[PDB]
């Protein structure tokens, strides 16, 4: 849905082609009709707005902490991570830990919001499996 | 030396070195400590001319009293005054 907006019609039949398919726990699944209606729109209206609070929010230190671990550490995690992200000692110049914990929490809250976009609600939890995995016992959470 | 100058101007505080607050104290106690000097100047100053005025005053009366005329006795009475205060 989010990538659906200024992206021409065929851009978005492509990347909704290669978004449909998902592999997990060796067995391909596909999505049928994914179709944005008012329905995504909402979600989407939700998601800009959870992001923009997010990036008001974070701080400097936040920000600039994967810079930072980026000069003088390195692994593939950090690697892959900052090849995801944009290219561009000395002291950090605001420190107060109270108006950190301060904004931490408030992102905390919007994270939560963010979150529940893509958080499904738990309906069972399983402890079993019949070895031919067609039956589970499981605890009703609901 | 000379308080009428006022140079304020040192503005050189690089930002790399010390914390914020040692900066800004930094600051504080330059501006504090020139207000403090220039009136510290200006008092010495000024109780340096009371006192020499009130000297003069004192050794000119002591002076003029030897003679008993009108212009002599006219002027003691204008240096009477005590010159203790600017005004």
């Amino acid at each position: 849905g989010l990538f659906s907006l200024d992206r021409s019609y065929e851009e978005v039949k492509a990347a909704v082609q290669q978004l449909q398919t998902i592999t997990f726990r060796d067995a391909t699944f596909t999505i049928p009709d994914p179709v944005i209606d008012q329905h995504l729109l909402i979600d989407m209206k939700t998601a800009c707005l959870s992001m923009s609070m997010v990036a008001n929010l974070a701080s400097e230190l936040t920000m600039t902490y994967v810079r930072k671990l980026a000069l003088e550490d390195s692994s593939m995690l950090l690697v892959k991570c900052q090849e995801l992200l944009m290219r561009l000692p000395a002291r950090p110049q605001h420190v107060s830990p109270d108006d950190e914990i301060a904004r931490l929490s408030a992102l905390f809250v919007m994270l939560r919001q963010l979150d529940d976009l893509i958080r499904e609600q738990v309906v069972f939890t399983v402890c079993d499996v019949s070895p031919d995995n067609k039956s589970a016992t499981c605890i009703f959470k609901g | 030396r000379n308080m009428f100058c006022v140079k304020p101007l040192d503005l050189n505080l690089d930002r790399h070195a010390n914390t914020a607050l040692v900066n800004a104290v930094n600051k504080l106690v330059y501006t504090g400590r020139l207000i403090m000097n220039v009136r510290r100047s200006w008092e010495e100053l000024e109780r340096k001319c009371l006192a020499r005025i009130q000297e003069r005053c004192k050794l000119l009366v002591k002076e003029l009293r030897m003679c008993l005329s009108f212009d002599s006795n006219y002027c003691r009475n204008i240096l009477k005054h005590a010159v203790e205060n600017g005004d």
